[PDB]
């Protein structure tokens, strides 16, 4: 793993994110939505479990992303939680929670569920 | 238009 | 938020993690399950989003850990998203999802789901 | 379970359920929202798993609502999926998935995930 | 919806299912899992909402499965919630909670989470 | 005003 | 080898 | 005995 996550993924949306993975399992990188504009860059922090096993088992991790830079205030945060599978296609399948703030009235319908599937191509 | 989705 | 945030939580399992919320939306810190030994400690690592709302609505937040250390490997990894609220009784409560590495056949029961509720209590 | 389950629940939010557990795991029965006004019943069918273990183990159960009745439609369902524990302090321990329908554009985002506790009391 | 619903969908694993939706609501079928015995045919019911918009959004819909039959018993329940789009290429997009009866210690480890999109091909 | 949440 | 998986 | 969990 590691130096096969470290890379651009595209997922089925149109997002993209470039991700480092440092050898003591950190991930640190960018995430971006969408245009191509500095404007959906977001910073992505997370980790990923360095010695994943040798009978062909996805590598565990996990990331951040809050949704707040300098043009934008979502008031929102993203975690990615998954598996990196190598390979001929390479993927990262993940299922993600997104949680908004809300007012206490409003909690029990403040977080989103679903899922994305990362590819290098 | 939440920043997560297409395009934004 | 940020000052808020940073400090000791404990959740209803018995886990404790000790975070710092730095100026820009990171937070660094240390997740403990138990006993009180160094072996149940994992770095953790997430954002917050450092300028929310004014209509009393929580912080948005997420955090990852990867469960590796020099004691333990468990090949998973945990997201928890949620949102700070603060005052009398600040809490964060959170939804999680762990994911462990699996085979590929193995991928459909990867990923469990819970929720979690912190305290500095 | 069985007997044990048909009754009123609670919710820890103001919501009630009346169900009825019959002898080859069928669950029949009414969600109530709040007011106490038959504009917020809505029915309710689900399954729970008549052979539960001997180990003091819950007894695995899901149900639905489709929340439209006649006074009210909002393209949506509800699925609680969780176990039954009984003794002094009976309770179910759910998570919940609510999806509304949505244009394909917004799909990815028409789904909220949470949990519920209901007791007797 | 409906009659759309009606009839036979397959999954991406090779699960198939068949349901009826009747007038008012509701969904009634069976769920089978593999090789094409009785022995891996489930009980499902559900529900939908029988007057979904007409700005081209989905029919949001629910079901459950109790893993039990007269050849098995798993102790879980799995419910799937999502929305049906019909069209050419209708199909049905799901998000999935399975829960197991555990015994108190573990349940905080006792739901799984997925999702799964069926076809009429 | 979601019928699963409070009041309504 | 639950039953909602394959095979079984 | 998941480090997530109690005790370990």
């Amino acid at each position: 793993a590691e130096a096969g996550i470290t890379g651009t993924w595209y997922n089925q949306l149109g997002s993209t994110f470039i991700v480092t993975a440092g050898a003591d399992g950190a991930l640190t990188g960018t995430y971006e939505s969408a245009v191509g504009n500095a404007e959906s860059r977001y910073v992505l922090t997370g980790r990923y479990d360095s010695a994943p096993a040798t009978d062909g088992s996805g590598t565990a991790l996990g990331w951040t992303v809050a949704w707040k830079n300098n043009y934008r205030n979502a008031h929102s945060a993203t975690t990615w939680s998954g598996q990196y599978v190598g390979g001929a296609e390479a993927r990262i399948n993940t299922q993600w929670l997104l949680t908004s703030g809300t007012t206490e009235a409003n909690a029990w319908k403040s977080t989103l569920v679903g899922h994305d599937t990362f590819t290098k191509v | 238009c939440h920043p997560q989705g297409p395009p934004c």
